[PDB]
RNA sequence: GCCCAUUCGGGUCUUGUAAUUGGAAUGAGUACAAUGUAAAUACCUUAACGAGGAACAAUUGGAGGGCAAGUCUGGUGCCAGC
C-alpha cells in the first residue's frame, strides 16, 4: 500500500530557503497585471526596483488563458504580457484555474517566488512554507518573505 | 555489519523484479542472470532451492548507481518491470546495466548505449556474459545512426553527462519510445548549470520535457546517497497530453 | 533573587553556536542530507527500507 | 566471518559473540528487576 | 496623552483597595487608590505581584503608568487603565526583586 | 590516435599545475598513482592529472578507465618531472588528484581549470 | 533451550522497549494538545476582536 | 556614519532561520555583522542600479561601472570572468562576506574550525605579510590572499613559547 | 513564570509514614487515594450493569453455540 | 533514547549525560621601563606576574510547568477555581 508524503525538498532549510539566488524566477499572474496597471508602475523596472536583482518574469499557459479569457478591458494588460522580455511555461493539467496552477507549480519546485494579488492564493502561498510572495502596493511592489530584502 | 556468511531473508518488493534482504540491517537486492561472477565487486546472497539448485543475488549498492538510490528513497513505480525493453542513455559501464538487466530478466532486453570507448571495451567485455543486453558504443545525440539495430524500447532511462540532457532525451524517445511508455532521468545540476543552483535547473529541465511532449510525474531528489541529483520519472504522451 | 542563567547564554558567539549544531541535528529528521557518502565499505542501508512508502513529490 | 562462526542461523550467530551476551543479560535481569 | 501630555504623572495613594480579598494574587486585591496631583482627582491604579504591594503603604508619593493588556486573561477587572512603576524615587520592580532599598 | 589523447598544450599546462601547488599548499592534493585511484574509486576527486612520459605509460593509463566511468575530468602533462616540481615534493610524481571540499579558498580556479579541460575533452 | 530461552529475552526486552517508547509518545502528545489548546483559544479571541473591529466602521 | 541598518522586518521566522544559518556558518558573533554586510551589499547594488538603468556608452556608466568592478574585484567577491555590470546586480551576502578573515584563515587551514580561527585571531596570531591584525572584520582584499601566516611575534610562529607553556615547563622541571 | 521567584516556587518534600506505626506502613497520599477511588468507582460500576442486566436476564435467549 | 510534522506517521547513536580528563593560546588586569605630552593620563609598545567553577562570576526580558499531613472560595461525595 503506496503512502506518499512529499520530502521537504533539500535545497531548504526550516524556512530559509538557500536556493533563491538572486537572479529571480518570479511567476507573473492574472490580477497582478491588472493592478500594476491600474497603479500604472512597470514591470520589469518596478520588480528591480522592489528587489535589486535582475527578476526574469514567467507567465503559464493557464495565466494566459485566464487573460484572454477576461474579455477586451484587459487588452492593455494582455499586449503588456505578451512581452518579448518575459519568458513562457507550459501547464499540463485540466481546468484553467490560474490559483490551483500556481500554488501547485509552486509547490513543486520550491524556487519560484509568486507574484500574487489576490487574498486566497496569498493565502494559501502563505500557507504553505518558504516561497516569498510580492504584491503591489502604493506606487511600488511589496515582498512578504524574502531573507534578503535589502 | 553485514558481513560475509550471515543468514539474510529474502522479501519482495513493490517494484517486482527487486527484492529487500532483510537482516540485521537491510539490503537492496536483484536476481542475479548469470550466476557466479559478480560484474563491479558486489556481494551476493546465495540462496539453495529444492536434484539441488543454486541460484544468486546481487546486492546494489546505491552510492555507486544511480536509480538505486531512487528505489530506496522510494519511488511510486517505475517502469522497468520483469517484462519490458530498457533503453539505457548513457550506460556507463557494468556498474548499473547489469542492475536493470536482471530486473528486466530473460525475457526483456536492455539496450545500453555508451559513447566513450574505454567503458564501450569494459561494457561489451560484461555483455558477453548475460545475453538479454545489447552494447552500443555511439553517441546518444545521435539516434538516426543506431536506429538500425533497435526497435521500439518500452521504458528509457537516461545518465548522461551533457547540457542538453533534454534535447538528447527527446530525440531519443521520439525514434525510439513507444506511446504511453515510460523515461526516468537523472539530472545532474552541477554537471549541466554551475551558475544557478539545484531547484532552479530541475524546474527548468522538467519544464524542457514538458514542452517535448513528456508529461512528467514523479521528482525524487536521492539526498542522502548523492548530492544535488534528481529522478524524473515521466510518461510519453504524443496524445491527449492534458 | 534572579532565575539561574546560563554560561551558554554569557557568550553570544557560544549561543549561537550551541543553536546551529543543534539545528544542523534537527534537520536530519526533516531531509535526508548529504554525510560524505560511503564512509567505509557498504554495510548496506543499516536503519531499514520500508515498502509501502514513497517520498516523492508528484506533478499534481 | 571466520568458518568456525557462520553458524547455521542468526539466532546461534548471535549467541556466538559477547557483547551482545553481556547486554543482553544485565537488561533481561534488571527487566525482571523491574517487573517484581 | 491620557492624562493632559505626559506620560507619567506622580500621585498620592490613598488606600490599599482590597485587602480583605481572600484570594491572594487577585485583580481586586492588586489596586491601590491614587489621588492624581497634576489636576488632583482619584484613580485606581494596579500594582503588580501582591507580595510587592505592601511596599506603598499611605501617602508614598508614587509614580504611575499606563498598562495596555497584550491579551485578554482569566479574571482581571477592566477599568484599571494604571499601573505602579515607581514608588517614593524607586523602582518597584528593582524593590521586589530586592536590589534598591525603598527610602522614607 | 596515440594512447595519451587529451595532452595539454603549454599555457593550460601552465595554470593546471599551479593549481596543482596552491592544493598542495592547501592539503587538498593527492600525490601518486596508487593513492590516485584510491580516491578516484572512493569518489573524492576533482580532476585527476598524468604525466605522459612515464617509462611504462600504462601504470597510469589504468586511471581513464576509472575516470571517465566515474565521470571525473582527466589530463595529461608532458613532464613528470615539472609535475614533481608542481605537487611540491623530491621525487617525480607522475599521477595526482585533487579531492574535493567545499571548504577551500581555490574553488574557483579549480572550476575554472575543470571547465577548460572538459572543453578542452 | 538455548534457542528458547534466547528468544523468551528478546521478546520480553523488545514489548517493554516499546511500551514505554508508546507512554512516553502519549505523555508527550498530552502537551501538544494543551499547546494547540492555548493557540486555538488565543485565535479565536483574536478574531472575535476582528469581527467586530470589522463592523465598528457602522 | 550609522552603518547597520534596521531591516524592514526583525521579527520574522525566515530572517531569524537566515541570521540563524549565517551565524552558525561562519561564526558570526550578533545580528549587526549580518547587518553591516547586508546593508554596504544592499548600498553598492543600489549604486549598480541606477548605472544599469540608464544607458550604455555614457561616460558615467562607463568609468563608473569600472570603478565599481575595479573595487569589487579588489575585494575579491566578482570573480575575474564577470567584469561586466549586471554580475554587481546579481551579488549575494554569502560570497560578500566569505571574504572577512574569519571564514578566510579558517579556508586557507591553519585553524581546524572557523570559531578557532576567530578566537585565535583576536587572540593576535594571523598577520597579513606584516601586520599582525587582532579584528575579524576584515574584508581581506584579493591580492593580499596568500600573506596569511601565523605572525612571528606569537608562538604558533617562531617566537618563545607562551606564559603557559614555559610556566608550565617551570613548575613541571622542578 | 510571569513575576514570581524560584524561592517562591521552591520544592515541598512529602512527609513520611511515622515509625511507630512502620508494621501496615507506606501512608497513602492523595494521587494514592485517587488512583485507588476512580478504579473502585469503575469496578462498581460494572458490578452494577452485570447485576441490572441479571435483573433482567430474558429467560428465553437462545443461539446455536448452546449445545455443549 | 533523541528529534520533527493539525494524530495515528517520518527519520536517526553519525544522541545525550558525565570535573572520569589533558595540555596549549590569551588579554581584562597588574607592572618594571620606554613611548606619547607644555607636564601628565589614555592608546600604541613591553620585560616579570596575570585561568579553570577559566569564582578573573552577562545581563535584560518572555513562555511554561511540577510539588504539601498547607491555606482560601464555590458544589450535583473522591471535584472545579484562585
Ligand atoms: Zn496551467
Amino acid at each position: 500500500l503506496t503512502r506518499n508524503i512529499p520530502q521537504v525538498s533539500s535545497a531548504l532549510f526550516f524556512q530559509y530557503n538557500q536556493a533563491i539566488k538572486p537572479p529571480y524566477q518570479v511567476l507573473i499572474d492574472t490580477n497582478f497585471i491588472n493592478f500594476s496597471i491600474q497603479k500604472k508602475v512597470d514591470i520589469v523596472r518596478g520588480m528591480m526596483d522592489c528587489l535589486l536583482a535582475k527578476c526574469n518574469p514567467l507567465i503559464t499557459d493557464c495565466v494566459m488563458a485566464e487573460l484572454e479569457k477576461l474579455g477586451p478591458k484587459y487588452r492593455i494588460a494582455l499586449k503588456l504580457a505578451r512581452d518579448p522580455r518575459i519568458k513562457r511555461l507550459s501547464c499540463s493539467h485540466k481546468g484553467t484555474y490560474a490559483n490551483d496552477c500556481l500554488v501547485h507549480r509552486v509547490l513543486q519546485h520550491k524556487c519560484y517566488i509568486v507574484a500574487t494579488n489576490d487574498a486566497g492564493l496569498k493565502q494559501r502561498i502563505r500557507k504553505i512554507p518558504g516561497i516569498p510572495l510580492m504584491s503591489v502596493g502604493g506606487h511600488a511592489y511589496v515582498i512578504e518573505k524574502l531573507p534578503d530584502v535589502f | 555489519g553485514a558481513r560475509g556468511g550471515a543468514k539474510v531473508v529474502i522479501e519482495p518488493h513493490r517494484h517486482a523484479g527487486v527484492y529487500i534482504a532483510r537482516g540485521k540491517e537491510d539490503l537492496l537486492v536483484t536476481k542475479n542472470m548469470a550466476p557466479g561472477e559478480s560484474v563491479y565487486g558486489e556481494k551476493r546472497i546465495s540462496v539453495e532451492e529444492p536434484p539441488p539448485t543454486k541460484v544468486e543475488y546481487r546486492v546494489w549498492n546505491p552510492f555507486r548507481s544511480k536509480l538505486a538510490a531512487g528505489i530506496m528513497g522510494g519511488l511510486d513505480e517505475l517502469f522497468i518491470a520483469p517484462g519490458k525493453k530498457v533503453l539505457y542513455l548513457g550506460a556507463a559501464s557494468g556498474t548499473s546495466v547489469s542492475h536493470v538487466s536482471d530486473v528486466v530478466g530473460p525475457e526483456g532486453v536492455v539496450y545500453a548505449v555508451e559513447f566513450s570507448h574505454r567503458p564501450g571495451r569494459e561494457l561489451i567485455s560484461m555483455a558477453k556474459k548475460r545475453p538479454n543486453i545489447i552494447p552500443i558504443i555511439e553517441d546518444a545525440r545521435h539516434p538516426q545512426k543506431y536506429r538500425m539495430l533497435i526497435g521500439m524500447v518500452d521504458c528509457v532511462f537516461a545518465d548522461v553527462a551533457q547540457p542538453d540532457q533534454a534535447r538528447i532525451i527527446a530525440l531519443n524517445s521520439h525514434m525510439f519510445l513507444k506511446d504511453q511508455g515510460g523515461v526516468v532521468i537523472s539530472i545532474k545540476a552541477n554537471c549541466i548549470d554551475s551558475t544557478v543552483d539545484a531547484e532552479t535547473v530541475f524546474a527548468r529541465e522538467v519544464q524542457k520535457l514538458r514542452e517535448e511532449r513528456i508529461k512528467p510525474l514523479e521528482q525524487l531528489t536521492l539526498e542522502p546517497y548523492e548530492r544535488d541529483h534528481c529522478i524524473v520519472v515521466g510518461r510519453y504522451m504524443r496524445s491527449g497530453l492534458k | 533573587l534572579t532565575p539561574k542563567r546560563n554560561k551558554d547564554n554569557r557568550n553570544s558567539r557560544v549561543k549561537k553556536r550551541k543553536k546551529y549544531q543543534k539545528a544542523q541535528k534537527k534537520l536530519k529528521s526533516v531531509r535526508a542530507v548529504y554525510s560524505g557518502g560511503q564512509s567505509g565499505v557498504y554495510e548496506g542501508e543499516k536503519t531499514g527500507i520500508k515498502k509501502g512508502l514513497t517520498r516523492s513529490v508528484k506533478f499534481k | 566471518m571466520n568458518r568456525k562462526e557462520r553458524k547455521s542461523t542468526i539466532l546461534e550467530t548471535l549467541m556466538g559473540d559477547e557483547a551482545s551476551n553481556k547486554y543482553f543479560k544485565r537488561k533481561y535481569n534488571e527487566i525482571q528487576e523491574k517487573s517484581t | 496623552s491620557p492624562f493632559g501630555g505626559s506620560s507619567h504623572a506622580k500621585g498620592i495613594v490613598l488606600e490599599k483597595l482590597g485587602i480583605e480579598s481572600k484570594q491572594p494574587n487577585s485583580a481586586i486585591r492588586k489596586c491601590v487608590r491614587v489621588q492624581l496631583i497634576k489636576n488632583g482627582k482619584k484613580v485606581t491604579a494596579f500594582v503588580p505581584n501582591d507580595g510587592c504591594l505592601n511596599f506603598v503603604d499611605e501617602n508614598d508619593e508614587v509614580l504611575l503608568a499606563g498598562f495596555g493588556r497584550k491579551g485578554k486573561a482569566k479574571g482581571d477587572i477592566p477599568g484599571v487603565r494604571f499601573k505602579v512603576v515607581k514608588v517614593s524615587g524607586v523602582s518597584l520592580l528593582a524593590l521586589w526583586k530586592e536590589k534598591k532599598e525603598k527610602p522614607r | 590516435n596515440p594512447k595519451a589523447f587529451p595532452l595539454a598544450d603549454a599555457a593550460l599546462t601552465q595554470q593546471i599545475l599551479d593549481v596543482v601547488q596552491q592544493a598542495a599548499n592547501l592539503r587538498q592534493l593527492k600525490k601518486g598513482a596508487n593513492e590516485a585511484t584510491k580516491t578516484l574509486n572512493r569518489g573524492i576527486s576533482e580532476f585527476i592529472i598524468m604525466a605522459a612520459d612515464c617509462e611504462p605509460i600504462e601504470i597510469l593509463l589504468h586511471l581513464p578507465l576509472l575516470c571517465e566511468d566515474k565521470n571525473v575530468p582527466y589530463v595529461f602533462v608532458p613532464s613528470r618531472v615539472a609535475l614533481g616540481r608542481a605537487c611540491g615534493v623530491s621525487r617525480p610524481v607522475i599521477a595526482a588528484s585533487i579531492t574535493t571540499n567545499d571548504a577551500s579558498a581555490i574553488k574557483t580556479q579549480i572550476y575554472a581549470v575543470k571547465d577548460k579541460i572538459e572543453t578542452l575533452l | 533451550k538455548k534457542a528458547r530461552s534466547f528468544i523468551q529475552k528478546v521478546l520480553t526486552i523488545s514489548k517493554a522497549k516499546d511500551s514505554k517508547r508508546k507512554e512516553q509518545k502519549a505523555s508527550q502528545r498530552k502537551e501538544r494538545l494543551k499547546k494547540l489548546a492555548k493557540m486555538e483559544e488565543e485565535k479565536s479571541q483574536r478574531d472575535k476582536e476582528k469581527k467586530k473591529e470589522y463592523f465598528a466602521q457602522n | 556614519s550609522k552603518t547597520y541598518s534596521t531591516p524592514k522586518r526583525p521579527y520574522e521566522s525566515s530572517r531569524l532561520d537566515a541570521e540563524l544559518k549565517l551565524a552558525g556558518e561562519f561564526g558570526l558573533k550578533n545580528k549587526k555583522e549580518i547587518y553591516r554586510i547586508s546593508f554596504q551589499l544592499s548600498k553598492i547594488r543600489r549604486a549598480a542600479r541606477d548605472l544599469l538603468t540608464r544607458d550604455e556608452k555614457d561616460p558615467k556608466r562607463l568609468f563608473e561601472g569600472n570603478a565599481l568592478i575595479r573595487r569589487l574585484v579588489r575585494v575579491g567577491v566578482l570573480s575575474e570572468d564577470k567584469k561586466k555590470l549586471d554580475y554587481v546586480l546579481a551579488l549575494k551576502v554569502e560570497d560578500f562576506l566569505e571574504r572577512r578573515l574569519q571564514t578566510q584563515v579558517y579556508k586557507l587551514g591553519l585553524a581546524k574550525s572557523v570559531h578557532h580561527a576567530r578566537v585565535l585571531i583576536t587572540q593576535r596570531h594571523i598577520a597579513v605579510g606584516k601586520q599582525i591584525v587582532n579584528i575579524p572584520s576584515f574584508m581581506v582584499r584579493l591580492d593580499s590572499e596568500k600573506h596569511i601566516d601565523f605572525a612571528p611575534t606569537s608562538p604558533f610562529g617562531g617566537a618563545r613559547p607562551g606564559r603557559v607553556a614555559r610556566r608550565n615547563a617551570a613548575r613541571k622541571a622542578e | 513564570a510571569k513575576l514570581v521567584h524560584d524561592v517562591q516556587k521552591k520544592q515541598h518534600r512529602e512527609r513520611s509514614q511515622l515509625t511507630s506505626r512502620s508494621r501496615y506502613g507506606f501512608l497513602e497520599k492523595h494521587k494514592d487515594y485517587v488512583k485507588r477511588a476512580q478504579d473502585f468507582h469503575r469496578k462498581q460500576s460494572t458490578l452494577k450493569v452485570l447485576r441490572e442486566k441479571a435483573k433482567e436476564r430474558n429467560p428465553d435467549e437462545y443461539y446455536h453455540a448452546m449445545h455443549s
